[PDB]
């Protein structure tokens, strides 16, 4: 029945617009205010709704010393129970004595939710790996050579410029009106033929497979390489939790980590967890925002159904109710959480407040399939192999002519 | 012969110079199907491209700035933009060429730059056409 | 008993030219631009060389190599068999691509369920499931705890519009 | 009576082919469809393992 | 390792990053952290040994001592060769091996 | 590692080892649950699972 010194937020305290029609307790409302119900049926103690105006969840200030937002409500007697989201940092337990945790969270990643990539030019001989494209052409020219030394010397058509016009017009399927005549002939391009019925419906095989299921790649995955790998704009929130933890690093990994946010620029941070999710949700390129887990899952989950967690938990930190640093209420609050902990009322709360909204991620991803038409651009790879097969053509014909013109 | 190269010269030339090359219409929904009216409508070209439903103001703009998705296709079409120019090129080579011919090589050598102008303009559209679905 | 009531699915009438759904049409006419370039190229490139290949011919032989039958005549030098030689790999990978994506707009319109059950639908948040207002039915699912319906009366109880109609001829209306 | 047996066997060599395109296009296709478990609540429904 | 892909192991994650480097690389850690708890140096209860105890794990978190332990048993051993940091592209075209 | 049972049986395990009696101080991989918060005692999470 004192001060509430929470924080306009994602599902734990917010202003909802039924305010604008209603009052009292559902002026500010959400999963920790449901919290304030279920300790309030221990420590028998009301609210006070009271959204910190200088909310930036913060510490002690950077050499100011003046405690920033919350803990500028909580810590100078101006406040004496914080239900909210608020961190347990050991430099924040120097400053108040807290409560057990709710939950635990670990520092996330917030990518963009793969769209399909951009198919390069040479995307047409996806279904076939480099592997592949290189052993026919060398096998091309491998049973080119045999057609010509098999018809040369034995009893002739087949010279080398009319035997790598059999092998590429059975590649291509598109047939012969040399057609080899003895048996040694025969032969070879008999299993020359055999090769290219199994390539040419492995090749249309495959490529019916990837425009089928289309399993996609979010390739800053697991982040220690995001971290290795630097490709993408390491973003992240401001003044608060997350930095401090990564000023902290002593672990090397997250150190260089750090050092390449230390390097970063323009967003070293920025500010406010819905910007910064919307910083990921409108560049899309390489802006990471990373930010603490359980506010991930939620914005993940709402429905605009475009970002996804890649990783998890990089660190391990807690949601405790923070009391400025003796603040009498305490044993009644902490031993109240706990039999709401172990009876499991928090965990129902967790039941609860997690499935509200419209359930996303592959639960909306069911039979949801009407799969596209190919685009120019899939098949663009072959027009300028096409046309460009054609400048090598016309340039031969000159070459030709000039080889009869200086002839004479 | 003469007729096919004059008339080549003006349809292209029409074409590289107005501004509808390509329509937009990206609007919204609604339920009951409620669709739009015409939220963001841009008619385009490759040199002035002008805006008609989202300011209503003809922005027919030199290509280098602003006046989202709009300069991003057209820094796609600046990819694709040489491609219609050099078509245009050996097509009044071809053209020029094959007049001094009627007034020998002179006639077959301009025959030669009508075909590198059309196969240079369909690695134009194509390349306009890869462009867009980028896009 | 509760039942479920849906629009019927009939089908369409497809449109008649489906046929050539799996390639967009920025392909079909990207085709026809490269195979009367393709059929040009070939006429010029087999003419000032060292006959029988007129523009005509040179028409017959391009369209017999895209649709992979056997024109009869060849090209015949280094400079003809390269026209013959590209033209030959671009019909392999279109009529490749062809026949890829009419196997994946089958097979993936194949997979496609009808919802058949409750608890089909209780996942398939596409469809609005409102029932009638004031009646038995809305007392049915918001009292008992059968589990799938616990979670239909959830998203049914957060409705948006109203899904509760308000009587039986204007709920017909509203599927 | 020459043109009937080029004639079958040409109907043979159409459907066999055809026969072939289609399987192995049903043995990639299938087994790409074949997700690894990756939660614990994708564990929850594969009775399997 | 005996049921061939047909056995899931519910283990704790700091168990199970070791496991997945030891020379026989066969397992995998699926998905993100089901959890989160902590390890902790115990003591009974109401113990003098407490509160040394518990004022060296803070001393030592901050002098960088326990984290660098978290290296030390962790960092070199991977010595099974690391397979799965050569194996991110998953690539589906047919191989020679098809 | 640790345990609890059918009536207590008390605590069957490494927490046996130090709920008993039997030792003090005792540095392990031992996991802090609540159920060990009430029996006995703990340091800070010095690692993270
Ligand atoms: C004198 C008569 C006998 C010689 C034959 C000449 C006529 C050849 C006719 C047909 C053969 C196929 C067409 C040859 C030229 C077309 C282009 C081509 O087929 O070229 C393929 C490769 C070029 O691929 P790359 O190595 O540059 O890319 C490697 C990228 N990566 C590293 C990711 C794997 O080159 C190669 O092997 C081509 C090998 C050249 C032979
Ligand atoms: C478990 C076991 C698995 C195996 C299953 C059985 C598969 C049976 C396959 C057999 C194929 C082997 C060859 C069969 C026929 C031999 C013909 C031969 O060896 O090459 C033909 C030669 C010469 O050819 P050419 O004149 O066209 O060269 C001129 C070309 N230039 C101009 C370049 C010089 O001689 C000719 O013409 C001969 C033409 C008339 C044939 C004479 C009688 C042959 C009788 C039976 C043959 C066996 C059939 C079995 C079924
Ligand atoms: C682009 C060029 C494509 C092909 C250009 C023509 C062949 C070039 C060649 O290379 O022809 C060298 C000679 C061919 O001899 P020919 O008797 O067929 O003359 C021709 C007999 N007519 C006139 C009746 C046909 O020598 C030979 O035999 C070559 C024998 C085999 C050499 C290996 C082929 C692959 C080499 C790859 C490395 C580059
Ligand atoms: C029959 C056998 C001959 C051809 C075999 C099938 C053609 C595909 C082989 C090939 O690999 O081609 C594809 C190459 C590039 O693919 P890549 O994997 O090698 O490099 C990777 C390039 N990255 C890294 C940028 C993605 O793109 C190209 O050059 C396209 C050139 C291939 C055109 C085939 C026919 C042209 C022959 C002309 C003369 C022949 C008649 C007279 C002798
Ligand atoms: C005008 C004159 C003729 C002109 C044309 C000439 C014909 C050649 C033309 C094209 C080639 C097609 C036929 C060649 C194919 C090779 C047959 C073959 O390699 O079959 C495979 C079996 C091995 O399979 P596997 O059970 O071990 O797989 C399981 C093993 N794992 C478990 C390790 C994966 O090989 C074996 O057993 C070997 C036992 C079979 C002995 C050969 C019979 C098959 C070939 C018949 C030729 C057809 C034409 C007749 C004239
Ligand atoms: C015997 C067969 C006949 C010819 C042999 C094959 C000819 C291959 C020519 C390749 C040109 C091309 O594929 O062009 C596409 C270029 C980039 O291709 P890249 O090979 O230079 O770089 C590597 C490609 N990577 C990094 C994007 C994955 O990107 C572009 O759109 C630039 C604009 C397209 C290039 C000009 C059009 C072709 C020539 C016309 C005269
Ligand atoms: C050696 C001498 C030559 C020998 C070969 C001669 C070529 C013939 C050989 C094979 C046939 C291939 C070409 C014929 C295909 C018909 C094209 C066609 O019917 O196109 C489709 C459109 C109508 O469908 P839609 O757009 O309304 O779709 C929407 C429809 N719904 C209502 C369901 C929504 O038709 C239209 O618009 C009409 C406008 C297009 C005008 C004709 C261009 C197409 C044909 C080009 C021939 C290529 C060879 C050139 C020489
Ligand atoms: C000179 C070249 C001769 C042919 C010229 C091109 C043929 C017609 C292309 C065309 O301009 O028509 C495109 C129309 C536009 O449709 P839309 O944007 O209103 O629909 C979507 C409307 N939205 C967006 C509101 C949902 O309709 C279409 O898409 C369908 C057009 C397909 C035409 C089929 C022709 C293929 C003929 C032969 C194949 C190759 C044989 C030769 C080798
Ligand atoms: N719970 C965090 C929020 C801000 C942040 O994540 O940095 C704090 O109080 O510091
Ligand atoms: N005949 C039904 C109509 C309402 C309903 O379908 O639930 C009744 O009287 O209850």
């Amino acid at each position: 029945t004192v001060v509430v010194t929470t924080i306009l937020e994602s599902p734990y305290v917010m202003m909802k617009k039924n305010h604008e029609m209603l009052e009292g307790n559902e002026r500010y409302e959400g999963y920790c205010v449901d919290l304030a119900a279920e300790i309030a049926k221990h420590c028998g103690f009301k609210y006070k709704l009271t959204i910190v105006g200088d909310g930036k969840y913060g510490a002690r200030d950077a050499d100011t010393k003046i405690w920033n937002g919350m803990v500028g409500e909580l810590v100078y007697g101006k406040a004496d129970i914080a239900i909210a989201p608020l961190t347990i940092t050991l430099v924040r337990e120097e400053v108040i004595d807290f409560s057990k945790p709710f939950m635990s969270l670990g520092i996330s990643i917030m990518i963009k939710k793969p769209q399909k990539s951009k198919p390069g030019v040479f995307s047409f001989l996806d279904p076939l790996a480099y592997e592949i494209w290189m052993c026919i052409v060398f096998a091309y020219i491998g049973v080119s050579v045999v057609l010509f030394l098999v018809s040369r010397f034995s009893p002739n058509e087949f010279g080398i410029f009319n035997s790598l016009w059999f092998s590429l017009g059975a590649f291509m399927q598109q047939g012969c009106d040399i057609s080899p005549r003895s048996l040694s002939g025969r032969i070879v391009g008999g299993v020359w033929w055999f090769f290219t019925l199994i390539i040419i419906s492995s090749y249309t095989a495959n490529l019916a497979a990837f425009l089928t299921v289309e399993r996609m790649v979010s390739p800053i995955e697991s982040a220690e390489d995001l971290s290795k790998q630097t490709e993408i704009a390491y973003g992240t929130l401001d003044s608060g939790s997350t930095k401090e933890f990564f000023r902290r690093s002593k672990i090397a990994v997250f150190d260089k980590m750090w050092t390449y946010m230390r390097s970063a620029e323009p967003s070293v941070f920025v500010r406010t967890t819905a910007e910064g999710v919307a910083r990921v949700r409108k560049s899309k390129g390489k802006y990471a925002y990373l930010l603490e887990s359980t506010m991930n899952e939620y914005i993940e989950q709402r429905k605009p159904c475009d970002t996804m967690k890649v990783g998890g938990n990089l660190d391990s930190k807690g949601y405790g109710i923070a009391t400025p640093k003796g603040s009498s209420l305490g044993t009644p609050v902490n031993l109240a959480v706990l039999k709401l902990s172990e009876q499991g009322v928090l965990d129902k709360l967790k039941n609860k407040w997690w499935y509200d909204k419209g359930e996303c991620g592959a639960k909306d991803s069911g039979s949801k399939e009407k799969t596209s038409a190919l685009s120019l651009s899939n098949v663009a790879g072959v027009f300028y192999i096409l046309v460009g097969g054609l400048g090598l053509a016309m340039l031969v014909a000159l070459i030709e002519f000039c080889y009869k013109s200086r002839a004479e | 012969s003469s007729v096919f190269a004059v008339c080549g010269l003006g349809l292209l030339g029409i074409a590289v110079s107005t501004d509808y090359w390509l329509y937009l219409e990206e609007g919204i929904i609604l339920p009951q199907n409620q669709s739009t009216e015409v939220k963001m409508s841009l008619h385009s070209g490759l040199w002035r491209v002008c805006f008609l439903a989202g300011e209503e103001r003809g922005r027919c703009f030199t290509i280098e700035y602003v006046m989202e998705s709009t300069v991003n296709v057209l820094k796609m079409i600046r990819s694709a933009t040489p491609f219609p120019l050099v078509s245009l090129f050996f097509m009044f080579i071809g053209f020029i060429l094959s007049n001094i011919g009627h007034i020998t090589i002179l006639a077959f050598v301009s025959g030669i730059f009508f075909i590198l102008s059309g196969l240079s303009l369909v690695v134009g559209l194509v390349l306009y056409i890869s462009s867009i679905n980028d896009e």
